[PDB]
């Protein structure tokens, strides 16, 4: 029972730290900078489970629901922290503060680059739209959110940060038609979100196949999505 | 350990 | 540059006119099952053509751009419709007036009673937010739309109809709070048919590749996707 | 076909 601005500042202040990481002296190929997307992969993992456990009301839905949420959206809400983190960088992928992609980089490794290419477009949309820090915090959460007492729970999570966003928005004073349409102009980007993340899915899974990369640990584990497959 | 985590 | 109130009416007039089939004498089996349903979608699919075309300045898009938008959205429009159909009908999917299955029939093909499951579920949704005809003509635009003239012409068409949503939503007279929540409801609800559409291609190419049923002409066209693949 | 009917 928090109101939407209370909602706001939680969800501020549950925002995982940067990941630092660095390209390797060596340039890159097809096997060191997946190498390098692994490592930074299952670092920022580990900082979205702690994430995800601030949300109010999280960690009360069953065990059960908070594996079977975050072993569905991980991939979506990576990349939607990296469209919010290269934003105001046109044509480079901001994967961390000392690891930033060019679009051409892309061709280090096979298939990758239509996917980034896609990264980029729904970036550039986002700016565009000039999404807010703010709005971003609350689209995260409704990312893992929308993704029977737990059912119940999650229902009400799901709507308490859906209007978080409304309130984000009605603070920027415009009319209550600008309002509506610069939220539906949001929720309709996030369907390009998850189809960048399903296609990086399928490609990281190829990668791991082909064995041109490793996976191990976490990773492997939100990857294979056990739980989730039942 | 995804499991783990989250009873921490 | 039409009005809101203008388009919905254009779109109501849009509708493509229902299919007819029925139920096979003899009772289901995999192999009858799954003839049916695509006897009645490529019937389907030849009416959403020709609904598309009705959709005031889609016939102005590359013809590029009008293949790949049909050929993304083609279950997901299907499902949507399968649910409006459905939406008083618990339990109950209404393929067709006259062919409406169980749930438990679902039983008779291989995996696709989970399928089945994922779209009363979602059906159900709709029924509680009392989903209404002229929402649902909108929604049903947004998913065809969303799925550098023609993407100019594109955006902007997506827009009107986002717009149309709006209006509609707005002559209910809610607060304008309620009414962005009920805008947020209704969209994020999208992507579970997105997500159910993306299961049942799935299970569709795995029907046609392990010979259970023969896909043809039209519908096979539009499951390749051969123009969208590129 | 699609193609046919598109273009119709
Ligand atoms: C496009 C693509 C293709 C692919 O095969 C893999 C990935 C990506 C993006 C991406 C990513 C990583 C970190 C981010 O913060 C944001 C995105 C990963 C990736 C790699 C290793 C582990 C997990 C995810
Ligand atoms: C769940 C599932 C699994 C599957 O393998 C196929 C289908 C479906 C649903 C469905 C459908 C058909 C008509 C509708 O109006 C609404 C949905 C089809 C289907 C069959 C043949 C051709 C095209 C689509």
């Amino acid at each position: 029972a928090l109101s939407p601005e209370q909602l706001v500042l939680t969800l501020l202040e549950a925002e995982p730290p940067h990941v630092l990481i660095s390209r390797p002296s060596a340039p890159f190929t097809e096997a060191s900078m997946m190498m390098s997307l692994t490592k930074l992969a299952d670092k920022e993992l580990v900082h979205m489970i702690s994430w995800a456990k601030k949300i109010p009301g999280f960690v009360e839905l069953s065990l059960f629901d908070q594996v079977r949420l975050l072993e569905s959206c991980w991939m979506e809400v990576l990349m939607m922290g990296l469209m919010w983190r290269s934003i105001d960088h046109p044509g480079k992928l901001i994967f961390a503060p000392d690891l930033v992609l060019d679009r051409d980089e892309g061709k280090c490794v096979e298939g990758i680059l239509e996917i980034f290419d896609m990264l980029l477009a729904t970036t550039s949309r986002f700016r565009e739209l000039k999404l807010q820090h703010k709005e971003y915090l609350c689209v995260k959460a409704m990312i893992l959110l929308n993704s029977a007492d737990s059912s119940r729970k999650l229902a009400h999570l799901l709507n308490a940060v859906t209007d978080a966003l409304v309130w984000v928005i009605a603070k920027s004073g415009i009319s209550s038609q600008q309002q509506s349409m610069r939220l539906a102009n949001l929720l309709m980007l996030l369907s390009h979100v998850r189809h960048a993340s399903n296609k990086g899915m399928e490609h990281l899974l190829n990668m791991k196949c082909k064995n041109v990369v490793p996976v191990y640990d976490l990773l492997l584990e939100m990857l294979n999505a056990h739980v989730l497959r039942g | 350990s995804l499991i783990d985590l989250l009873a921490d």
